[PDB]
């Protein structure tokens, strides 16, 4: 699950890098 | 072991093109007048950025194949145009350009005292125009027409696709959303401008399910390992010691070996995984263990025949029939020869008279799978009488009849032991019903999460499974239901789709390379290397095992499949313009023409006085490739000895000589003696005449004003002139878009209450309240 | 925009989410949370109690599952409550040239809680067929627990309405209504804590 | 006069944003929105003077 | 040779196949061609 | 599963036989003889595979 959480954090960080 | 190998697959990386793929770049060269003097103002023409082409037409084709492979490997998937932008220092409208080298070219042209002002003003007028209301931008670029065509083709076939929440909601396979026992949830929105990549969902085209059992068995083993990793464990098992003592009391002894929780878990996982991946299994049991026989009989009642090796099935059927069935009614025991097409159960069905037992045997005989196509994926589904678990009753009734007959021609103790075994199995009817329904639902739900075609073909490696674990599972199952965890299911689905996409991508790459190689008339390339690269890149094999013969057979199998459209058009474009790329090189020529007649030379605005023959009409064409390939020298030697016109076409390195002394003293034809003397044309080096003012020997052609006359010409084409107004283009792209990968991490699912689980028929899964 | 986070094994979470959906208009959330909560609630309480097959459903239909629930159940109390929740949306009004989104009057005075309590009490004495013993007993006793707080729930919801009115009065800039990228995590357990 | 710099300053002077994260296409859309609005009379008259 | 031996052993499902080496293959090939030539 | 390789092997054998037999001067009859040469079947399998 830890790897899954890391992947989801990566995806949400990619999304968040488009929000000021 | 192999679990890491098959679980460490990440989606194939989408390359981000940092700069446009360049083959041509501008170069500034001097020019001469028709008389042969410097003009004191240089002009810029086109030259290849790379000049590593070796001599020999076969090596030319090899270089072309390598170039195609490099282009396809460096393919851009999503092409950003805002990242590749350097501000031009000379655009008086403060524009921006596509590449840094484009900026360097613009600066060079803008600052050259020998150049006019119209081109400079055109340079200064360059500016990007952005129209964000339709999500389109325009950029300036300078390229050779081949490069511009390639860039346009890359731009207009991007793999992105608009993304919306409902699209991901529909990205999940249908047989998961449609069911009620699983519920999906999101926690974030998606913008209207974001894009993602669709994987490839095309089925097998190598027919690895037929006549390729080695790699097929390897893949089946890998998927079976994965399924064993994914299938959920069991929870709330009855205490082993209490069950053991209760069974011991029920049997009245004054057998039970091999009953542990680990055995039940391993049996459950192995059975489900083998069913899922179509990996056949073999059984093994002591023939004098009646309870093992009855547990195996139940196992054959649920699982169909086709998933069992003929040896194990025959042994199990023989033991069952000749230890219970004919023993019941006291008929002569059957001698089923090992190897008849008939099965022992079929003969028993054709023999016995009683109703229920014959009906149950008939059911277990012909119970085959059904092939059903759902959502573009082929699957194997059990008969509907097995999922609702009613057939188990049709089992038990028959077993109940087995408790009524007197068992003639047998001692009382044997009958007592058999009755004890059948009673112990009978009293657990509800447990068996719940276990079978759970197995059916779990198999359906899990198997609905695979996206590659499956076939029911026995493979070489066979799974080992003892029946004692099956007996333990049938005697130890309890009340708590087991539903696969959504996280594990999604992880398994992600791994499977990643594997399928990798397989399809490698297949397409190999097909494209082989098609290009066979269409470029390549025949001196050992093709096992490409197959080895493919197998290695699949990332599950080791090329140290599979030999070359299977590689060649796979190549022959693979040639048939038509290639994908994009790669086919890429090859068509790269082949249609092959000659222009090959001839424009300034390291190799295209042949030598010999006439032994006084002929004049040509005048060009890039070489001055050069010996060039634009066409080859009016002569005999001899192929240098064939000359080297067959080793013959008959026709050429006889043609040259008698001093008759000849023409040779092929790749040859050139030596440049710029001395009028060499022009007057004929030395451009004395490089043919070695062909006769050495009888080898690998190092044929024709001499390229060239006369201009740079060589400090042009005063001869000026004082006496004579027209140079030679006896040889070199098959070379003057490079095309460069015009800035034509290479200018307005590339089209998208403004900005965030590429998304690993999409399923954005959806979370909650398990339903284990008690309230519903499998398929609007009813609870397990019911032993 | 509020995302809904829950653990489905806690049926009391969905029971409290019933009140949450009644009070807050469904257009304030994202579609994923709404469809998930509706499917869970419908396939764990009501349709379980009324002897009907679990609601086969497809994500992305133009109609929310609650509409299908409304046009499939002929028990007047719960059907009326489901209809009220179905057509509960933010009301578009303009005050002093300022655009605002305000709640309906019926919930504002604290009256829908009586309807919810009556529907829950109707579900309490229901037969609840084809369900195990302890699960059904726990479900109906939790429903009774939430029903037994009628006056306090009325006071809480109308206090929330008054606070919303007072705070929204001083808002100067208009507020549109459109879905957005990010959301705020709402704790279902915290909602149950506030309700109880 | 690169309008992107002016829009950057405008966004940064709202005290509730972060310029270094904004996407370019949305910036261009905002610029095109700004291009078509009529200016308030005081600043227009100052420009006229 | 080792890989081919492994593959043949796996495919034949052995519970014989010994005496398989490149030297033996070369000797057999030479023997066959020579016998066909000299009419042995 | 070794079709192409077997084809190449057999026709290579045919070509080698032709080339070697070309230079034979004395004629060859055909009649059975006393002695023979031991051909290893396992070696034949090795060459085939």
């Amino acid at each position: 699950k830890t790897k899954e959480e890391h992947q989801k954090e990566v995806q949400y960080e990619i999304l968040q890098k488009t929000i000021p | 072991s192999i679990l890491k190998k098959l679980e460490d697959i990440k989606p194939e990386q989408a390359k981000a093109q940092t700069k446009l793929f360049r083959i041509f770049e501008p170069r500034q060269k001097p020019i001469y007048i028709a008389n042969g003097e410097k003009e004191r103002r240089n002009r810029i023409y086109w030259k290849l950025k790379k000049d590593t082409l070796p001599d020999g037409d076969y090596d030319v084709r090899e270089y072309f194949l390598n170039l195609y492979d490099q282009v396809l490997t460096e393919m851009p998937d999503y092409l950003l145009l805002k990242d590749m932008a350097v501000e031009n220092k000379n655009s008086r409208d403060a524009g921006k350009v596509v590449d840094s080298e484009t900026a360097s070219i613009c600066d060079a042209i803008f600052q050259d005292e020998e150049t006019e002002g119209a081109v400079a003003r055109f340079i200064a007028e360059m500016r990007q125009r952005v129209q964000a209301d339709r999500n389109v931008v325009n950029y300036p670029s300078i390229l050779h027409p081949i490069d511009y065509a390639f860039n346009e083709y890359f731009l207009q076939h991007q793999l992105v696709e608009p993304l919306n929440n409902d699209i991901i909601f529909n990205y999940i396979p249908e047989r998961i959303r449609n069911d009620v026992n699983y519920i999906l949830n999101m926690d974030r929105n998606l913008p209207s401008t974001a894009r993602y990549i669709r994987p490839n969902l095309l089925q097998d085209r190598l027919n690895l399910h037929d006549n390729f059992e080695s790699l097929w068995d390897t893949i089946t083993t890998s998927n079976y390992i994965l399924a064993r990793s994914v299938v959920p464990d069991l929870k709330e098992l009855v205490s082993t010691e209490a069950q053991i003592q209760k069974m011991s009391q029920d049997l009245q002894l004054e057998f039970l070996t091999g009953i542990n929780s680990q055995a039940a878990n391993d049996c459950f996982k192995t059975l489900i995984a083998a069913m899922l991946s179509q990996r056949t299994m073999s059984l093994d049991f002591v023939t004098t263990n009646y309870m093992s026989l009855i547990s195996g009989m139940w196992l054959l009642t649920v699982v169909p025949n086709d998933m069992f090796i003929r040896e194990s099935l025959v042994a199990c059927q023989l033991a069952i029939v000749n230890t219970i069935i004919y023993v019941a009614f006291g008929m002569q025991r059957m001698h089923y020869r090992n190897g008849d097409p008939q099965t022992p159960f079929q003969i028993a069905e054709q023999q016995i008279q009683n109703f229920q037992v014959a009906n149950w045997l008939h059911f277990v005989n012909n119970n085959y799978f059904r092939q059903v196509v759902i959502d573009g994926v082929l699957n194997q589904v059990l008969n509907d009488n097995i999922r609702n678990g009613h057939v188990i009753n049709q089992l038990m009734e028959a077993l109940m009849q087995l408790s009524r007959q007197q068992f003639p021609t047998m001692p009382v103790d044997y009958k007592r032991s058999i009755q004890r075994g059948i009673l112990l199995l009978s009293n657990r009817l509800g447990q068996l019903v719940d276990l079978t329904r759970l197995l059916a639902y779990s198999y359906e739900t899990l198997m609905a999460c695979v996206t590659m075609n499956m076939q029911h073909v026995q493979t070489l490696t066979t799974e080992k499974l003892q029946l004692t674990s099956v007996t333990s599972l049938c005697m130890l199952i309890g009340n708590a239901t087991v539903i696969p965890s959504p996280q594990t299911l999604f992880h398994y689905y992600n791994v499977n789709v990643n594997f399928h996409s990798n397989y399809n991508e490698r297949i397409n790459d190999a097909v494209a390379i082989i098609t290009a190689a066979n269409r470029l008339n390549l025949y001196q390339k050992k093709m096992k290397a490409i197959v080895e690269d493919f197998l290695k890149r699949l990332h599950i094999f080791d090329v140290a095992v599979a030999p070359d013969d299977q590689m060649y057979r796979l190549r022959d199998r693979l040639r048939l499949l038509p290639v994908e459209v994009r790669r086919l058009d890429i090859f068509n474009l790269i082949l249609m313009a092959m000659d222009q790329i090959e001839r424009a090189s300034d390291k190799i020529a295209q042949g030598v023409i010999i006439a032994y007649r006084d002929m004049q030379l040509e005048r060009d605005e890039m070489y001055g006085y050069v010996n060039i023959a634009r066409n080859l009409d009016g002569f005999q064409q001899i192929n240098l490739e064939e000359l080297m390939r067959t080793g013959s020298y008959a026709q050429i030697t006889n043609m040259l000895l008698n001093n008759q016109p000849v023409a040779l076409v092929g790749a040859l390195p050139f030596v440049t000589d710029s001395s009028v002394i060499s022009l007057i003293a004929i030395l451009d034809a004395t490089v043919f003696a070695q062909i006769v003397k050495l009888r080898k044309v690998d190092t044929l080096k024709p001499i390229l005449y060239k006369i201009n003012s740079d060589s400090n020997d042009f005063y001869l052609v000026a004082n006496y004003d004579w027209v140079p006359i030679s006896t040889t010409k070199v098959y070379k084409q003057v490079p095309v002139q460069f015009d800035f107004r034509n290479s200018m283009h307005m590339l089209t792209s998208n403004l900005t878009f965030t590429v998304y990968s690993d999409l399923l991490a954005f959806v979370s699912a909650d398990t339903v209450e284990p008690i309230n689980a519903v499998a398929f028929d609007n009813m609870r899964i397990m019911n032993e309240l």
